[PDB]
């Protein structure tokens, strides 16, 4: 169970553990946590986003979707005290552009160029900070992702899945090879 | 005639008749005036208890709301009392929440909002009163009026009650903008005297003033002195 | 008499206020719906096109979900409430059961909502009627109608609003198994049905088309003009 | 009539006479005008509280600001208009809190119209006798202009009028409005001409008219109320242009 | 309740469970959390011949009415809120009645309002004033109990001040002697000393009430 | 539940009314609480629709809360609520149809 | 969990507010020349900041005038005192200028909203006692904006970068600083 995401000049790159969910044609919600709680939340958010689109004729932006999700998670934490959900959110705008949002388990929202979850953190974030540039390309971002996974695996760890990756751009969500 | 009994019924020409009848009830009360001067506001009215069997310090028509707000009415007293109590409570709530005395306009808006509700539901009756409200905020005076329908206006000088059209006509030609408080009091008493229907005494009229020091109701001695002066 | 209250029966068993609520429907713009072999078509007359009006805000065709659309005739303000309630109920049922909702299910929900308002003297019924059309999960096209009283039926072709009598008379004889062979033929049939009661050419026609595994699409005025020209040429030939 | 005692009864031909009477009540109010241009929206109204002994407080008597991007103007009953404007402000703030983004104009109008419609269906209540005009800007459609009715109906216009002599004003605007090639100056001139021909006054004066303008500057929406000097200049320009046009005949 | 029910005002109990978990979790992980401000300095009061003398060290002497004053100890916010609410209620009462209020009315209001919340609002108060009946002194506790005494002490140096009173208190004193006794008792527990004096000769109970500045 | 004071604060007017009614019935008789309840219902049956804020003037006069300020009047203003449902749904819920 | 540290100092016709940064937002603008800083749990900080703007916007629309710092203090105190039995974990700090008089004002509140108005400086966070001595030592009256900026920067640095806002009558200066 690990999540990772890198934002670029005109694209967003994400990679999950084989956990992604689709809210809109250009919005993804990657959530990780105890089973049975991370599916109901995603279903509720997806249904609400679809209802908004049906009622208004246009689609919610990633910023408004992230704020809606943050408020709903905050309202949910107050009732069910044994509740623990961690999630990310990526999207694309016709006005602004790429957007990556980071959220913790206490419903605190922050917009970051890159983020990570799961057991592998701290050193991965440091490596991303050291090797990250705002004008990074897709191939270079894939190279950094592969090198980060290689550096993390050597620390007495085993990666079971192939860490499937996806791209969000002006065209839409694209499925890439499992790398 | 079929639309003259119900409150929630529109006339075919688009009129509400019960509100007009409430305004007619207002127009049949005792006269009252209000003049805004350069440094204060004065409110005057004519008493109802014109007898020797009346205890002077029992019931008053000029009442204070806050240290800087006071009001007078024309219409039905029982409807006036409950509105006065509600206004006092609203002012106290505002002070408690914001730690600052309420401005006159906010209080007028809240009172008008309370009054408006009784004109849209069945099984109730509109208030039969109209209020004159004076205040002092940010070093300048204010004067407002409120109808039974929930609408309010800001005036420089106005009259209401019995025979108020001629009172407004008198005020139109007797009013000056750069006017002091004493001459404003003289003009208010003269306007009240225009249609008194009797002989005025310091025991059948009430006067209240508002200035930098705050709202205050005048004593009968001062009223007698002013009456002798004019 | 016996018509001054919603819940008073006539001496011969009639509820006259609910029948008066349908006279409002009988005064709205004409709406026509036709169920094809693998396509469903809707069409609404456009009346009183003002010069300084925005047409985006006066559309009479709405999309309830990804596979259900609807058209209405009657009071314009009453339809908005029903449309919003149906839109919310579709997502609620999708939460309840994972599979997409059914046209009959949403029609039953709308009918029950309409029937709820004919039970008390403190509220008045909804003066609208609707044509609910869409596709099922297996892929069978469906078409339904709803009444202000709360009754619904299944049809193969229908019309509401003024001119419904003449439009239905035309459809009863012009609706065969050959006219619904292709999407173009179905669209031509709908346009022909509309043109019986609509004057001033094909400039007062609004059309909507839905296909299998696709979303609702609204035809352009140029496409409508092309279809009208083809129909006129075929008639002249 | 036996079918016009309450809002919850249908006539044999399917009409709502109480709602019709409420809509008829609007014709007694003042004139309000709105024009849509290429780079701004306009709102012009007529002052009715004219009297020598009336005081001048607040910024306007018939134009209200709803949020940073929208403004409205009312015609009808002031006591109901106050409640409606307060509810509009509450709805806008609620949407802003929910989504961290400003509310769209059509969404706000629909939200208010649902409330207005709810009062014509449940018995024991009197419908609001108010009509409104809305102007604003949003990222989805840009500049917009809407209208509302006491029955709960709304629509989008390029130029419209509510109140006294509404039919004549609408006819003149329809006759002399150009679509796609209007600017703020031409819109102001047209508004002045229409108001002059609509108000039943021999000579128009700047103390009985109020004009508001909405526009975008450097990524910000600017709402301002014109000054009496500007209104006087516009009136003088219109008068001299009319004199020139009459003389060149 | 339900999303279809209208809202109501008052206190909110929404963060109770989350806070209950978080406080223990932070305790067993070794982190600190913000706390509340508290006051516990010495306050005293004495009934002399024709008035009340209230003293506190350093203002902590609150205003209730032109003839009633209060002192508090405990959580500062609770004392401020209770004093402000009671003062507003007494102002409304005086406006309705037309006469200066009574000490027993304020004592009853404070008692009932403190008892309603079962001691969760921590505010211990010393109340004194002068009425048409005469001078009265009270002492109210956070749970809703009251004592009517000729002299009371609260705070940290309670024992020393109480000893000073029990050693040197006599009935029917003078203003200067009472002030000196209060100052000495306050200093016996320890800044400066703040004194409030309410006198019967400076209050008129015959003129109509007017809103004070 | 979460706090000992939550249930007590939620149900305060009901308990106060019950205590007053019991004392009045024990002291005077059965008629006084009956009349008080009928007056309360009559004055409470008229008000705005549930999606708009009312004032409750006559009810406050009858109850005696027209000269008192509590914590329900200065905390969490119900007039400026941050959430509100649809009008028709609220009205239907008040009628018990839901 | 670290919390934070917010400071405010008063000069001559100018005020300064500062907060620490590591290399979430803690300072929010509430007007043309009015700022508020919060320290504590991130979720509670965001909730309070979002709920205050609702009331502020409604107040400014209904009243028709700009708000005063004292009124903002009172509104914050009311909002904090509601939810007294389960509180937000925030410690607000307020600094700004009078919209009509242009007079400095600084303030500090606690968990449940007990105000404290101070003439020279206020300090909030979990290291108030550490920074109180430094603030007392390095503060002098009648300081020009440059001197005020330097002394507040030194006070922040002697107890990981900082951000400082300087509020003037006709301009606002924002500077990011690192030791």
């Amino acid at each position: 169970e690990y999540l990772i995401g890198i934002q670029g000049p005109d694209y967003v790159l994400v990679a999950s553990d084989r956990k992604m969910f689709k809210m809109s044609e250009k919005i993804l919600l990657l959530c990780v946590g105890e089973a049975g709680d991370t599916v109901q939340f995603a279903e509720y958010i997806q249904k609400n986003v679809q209802l908004y689109k049906m009622r208004n004729g246009y689609e919610l932006s990633p910023t408004a979707a992230a704020n809606f999700t943050r408020r709903n998670l905050a309202d949910c934490l107050r009732s069910r005290t044994p509740y623990h959900v961690n999630l990310l959110l990526a999207g694309y705008d016709e006005h602004e552009g790429p957007a990556l949002y980071y959220m913790d388990y206490l419903a605190a929202l922050a917009k970051a160029p890159f983020a990570a979850h799961g057991y592998g953190a701290f050193l991965t974030l440091s490596i991303l900070d050291r090797y990250y540039t705002p004008t990074i390309s897709r191939e270079r971002a894939v190279e950094l992702l592969r090198k980060c996974l290689e550096e993390l695996q050597k620390r007495f760890i085993l990666n079971l899945p192939t860490f499937s990756v996806r791209i969000i751009d002006k065209n839409g969500i694209h499925d890439l090879d499992n790398i | 005639r079929g639309y003259s009994f119900s409150l929630t019924t529109f006339s075919p020409s688009g009129k509400l008749v019960q509100i007009e009848y409430a305004l007619a009830a207002v127009a049949g009360g005792a006269p009252s005036v209000g003049i805004k001067a350069a440094n204060g506001v004065v409110l005057a009215t004519e008493k109802k208890q014109k007898s020797i069997l009346y205890d002077e310090r029992s019931v008053h028509k000029v009442e204070p709301i806050t240290k800087h707000i006071g009001l007078v009415y024309s219409g039905m007293g029982p409807d006036y009392r409950v509105l006065v109590h509600r206004a006092r409570k609203l002012a106290q709530q505002y002070y408690l929440v914001y730690q600052e005395p309420i401005p006159t306009a906010q209080l007028v808006q809240r009172v008008a909002s309370v009054m408006q509700e009784y004109t849209q539901s069945g099984g109730v009756r509109p208030f039969g009163v109209s209020l004159l409200i004076c205040g002092w905020n940010e070093g300048r005076p204010y004067l407002f009026q409120s109808d039974p329908s929930g609408a309010y206006f800001a005036w420089k000088a106005t009259a209401m009650g019995k025979n108020y059209v001629n009172g407004k006509t008198f005020l139109e030609k007797r009013y000056n903008e750069d006017l002091e408080l004493e001459d404003a009091i003289h003009t208010a008493i003269l306007t009240l005297k225009e249609s008194f229907e009797g002989q005025m005494t310091e025991d059948n009229i009430e006067v209240g003033i508002c200035n930098e020091a705050g709202f205050r109701r005048l004593t009968p001695t001062e009223v007698k002195d002013y009456l002798a002066a004019i | 008499s016996y018509d001054r209250a919603i819940t008073v029966f006539s001496p011969d068993g009639h509820l006259f206020q609910v029948e008066y609520a349908q006279e409002a429907v009988k005064k709205g713009s004409t709406a026509v719906g036709v169920r094809g072999r693998d396509i469903v078509v809707l069409g609404v007359e456009k009346k009183s096109v003002a010069k300084l009006q925005d047409e985006r805000t006066v559309r009479k065709i709405c999309a309830l979900d990804d596979n259900v659309c609807m058209a209405f005739a009657g009071l314009t303000a009453d339809a908005r409430i029903v449309i919003n309630r149906a839109r919310v109920e579709c997502q609620s049922h999708r939460l309840t059961v994972e599979d997409p909702v059914t046209v009959e299910y949403i029609t039953r929900y709308i009918a029950s909502l309409k029937q709820r308002y004919t039970q008390s003297n403190g509220r008045r019924p909804f003066g609208i009627s609707a044509l609910i059309v869409g596709f099922d999960f297996d892929g069978t096209p469906r078409l339904y109608q709803t009444d202000p009283s709360g009754t619904y039926h299944a049809w193969k072709a229908n019309a509401i609003g003024r001119g419904a009598k003449s439009v239905r008379e035309f459809l009863e004889k012009n609706y065969t198994d050959e006219a619904i062979e292709t999407d173009d033929l179905t669209i031509k049939l709908v346009i022909k049905a509309l043109l019986e009661v609509v004057q001033s050419g094909g400039k007062n026609i609004e059309l909507a088309v839905m296909r299998r595994d696709q979303s609702l699409k609204i035809l352009n005025p140029e496409e409508i003009e092309k279809y009208v020209a083809e129909i006129e040429k075929e008639k002249e030939e | 009539r036996r079918y016009d005692s309450r809002t919850t009864i249908f006539s044999p031909e399917g009409r709502l006479y109480q709602v019709e009477y409420a809509m008829e009540a609007i014709g007694h109010a003042g004139t309000c005008l709105g024009i849509l241009a290429n780079d701004g929206v306009l709102l012009a109204a007529e002052r009715r509280n004219i009297h020598k002994l009336l005081d001048e407080v607040f910024f306007s008597e018939k134009i209200y600001k709803l949020n940073e991007d929208m403004a409205c103007s009312v015609a009808g009953i002031t006591s109901d208009a106050n409640v409606l404007t307060n509810e509009l402000r509450l709805i806008a703030q609620r949407y802003l809190l929910q989504y961290q983004e400003p509310i769209p104009c059509e969404q706000l109008v629909t939200a208010l119209c649902d409330i207005k419609q709810a009062y014509t269906q449940f018995g024991g209540k009197r419908p609001f006798g108010v009509s409104l005009l809305y102007i604003g800007w949003d990222k989805h459609y840009g500049f917009q202009l809407y209208q509302s009715d006491p029955s709960g109906n709304y629509g989008g216009w390029k130029a419209t009028c509510i109140g006294n002599n509404s039919a004549a004003a609408v006819s003149m605007l329809k006759q002399d409005y150009k679509e796609g090639e209007m600017t703020l100056k031409s819109a102001l001139a047209l508004a002045i001409k229409v108001l002059n021909k609509t108000m039943d006054v021999s000579k128009l004066s700047a103390e009985k008219v109020e004009i508001a303008t909405l526009t975008r500057e450097n990524g910000k929406t600017v709402i301002r109320v014109l000054k009496q000097k500007e209104v006087e200049q516009l009136i003088k320009k219109h008068e001299e242009e009319e004199a020139k046009a009459e003389r060149e005949k | 309740v339900s999303v279809y029910a209208p809202p109501v005002g008052g206190f909110s109990f929404d963060n109770c469970r989350r806070n209950a978990v978080l406080e223990a979790d932070f305790a067993k992980r070794g982190y600190k959390l913000p706390k509340v401000r508290k006051t516990g300095t010495t306050i005293a009061g004495v009934v002399y011949k024709d008035g009340i003398v209230l003293g506190a060290d350093t203002s902590k002497i609150h205003f209730i009415s032109p003839n009633i004053y209060c002192c508090g100890a405990g959580t500062a916010a609770d004392t401020d809120m209770t004093t402000q609410l009671i003062s507003s209620n007494l102002e409304l009462h005086s406006l309705s009645t037309g006469r200066l209020p009574r000490v027993v009315t304020a004592n009853r209001m404070l008692k009932q309002m403190l008892f309603r919340y079962q001691g969760y609002i921590g505010a211990a108060l010393v109340l004194g004033g002068v009425d048409v009946t005469g001078p009265h002194l009270y002492s109210i506790y956070p749970h809703g109990s009251t004592d009517k005494l000729p002299y009371v002490t609260m705070g940290s140096g309670s024992l020393a001040a109480m000893a000073v009173f029990e050693d040197k208190f006599r009935p029917d004193m003078e203003e200067e002697e009472a002030k000196n006794l209060v100052s000495e008792a306050i200093a016996a527990g320890i800044s400066n000393i703040d004194l409030c004096v309410i006198s019967k000769n400076k209050l008129d109970f015959l003129r109509p009430y007017t809103v004070p500045n | 539940p979460s706090h000992p004071l939550e249930l007590s604060e939620k149900n305060f007017q009901l308990n106060q009314d019950k205590m007053n009614f019991s004392t009045l019935r024990n002291i005077q008789g059965l008629f006084a609480p009956l009349k008080l309840q009928m007056e309360f219902k009559a004055v409470q049956q008229v008000q705005r629709l549930p999606f708009l804020s009312s004032s409750n003037l006559s009810l406050d006069v009858l109850r005696g809360n027209d000269e008192t300020i509590g914590f329900e009047d200065i905390l969490n203003d119900p007039s400026q609520s941050e959430v509100m449902g649809e009008p028709h749904l609220m009205v239907e819920y008040k009628l018990g149809l839901l | 969990y670290n919390g934070g540290a917010v400071m405010a100092m008063k000069g001559k016709n100018c005020v300064a507010i500062a907060a620490d940064r590591r290399f979430f937002q803690k300072i929010f603008p509430m007007g043309d020349r009015l700022y508020i800083g919060l320290a504590g749990l991130a979720t509670d900080v965001q909730t309070v900041a979002q709920r205050l703007k609702f009331r502020l916007n409604l107040y400014e629309l209904k009243e028709g005038r700009q708000i005063k710092p004292y009124t903002l203090m009172s509104m914050v105190a009311n909002l904090l005192y509601e939810k007294r039995f389960g509180p937000y974990y925030t410690e607000p700090v307020i600094a700004g200028l009078d919209p009509k008089t242009f007079k400095p004002f600084i303030c500090s509140l606690d968990l449940i909203g007990c105000p404290m108005v101070t003439d020279d400086f206020v300090v909030s966070g979990t290291c108030a006692e550490q920074m109180y001595g430094m603030c007392e030592s390095l503060w002098e009256p009648n300081m020009d904006p440059d001197h005020l900026f330097e002394t507040i920067s030194q006070a922040m640095l002697n107890a990981m970068g900082v951000i400082v806002h300087i509020i003037e009558k006709d301009k606002i200066t924002t500077r990011t600083l690192k030791a």
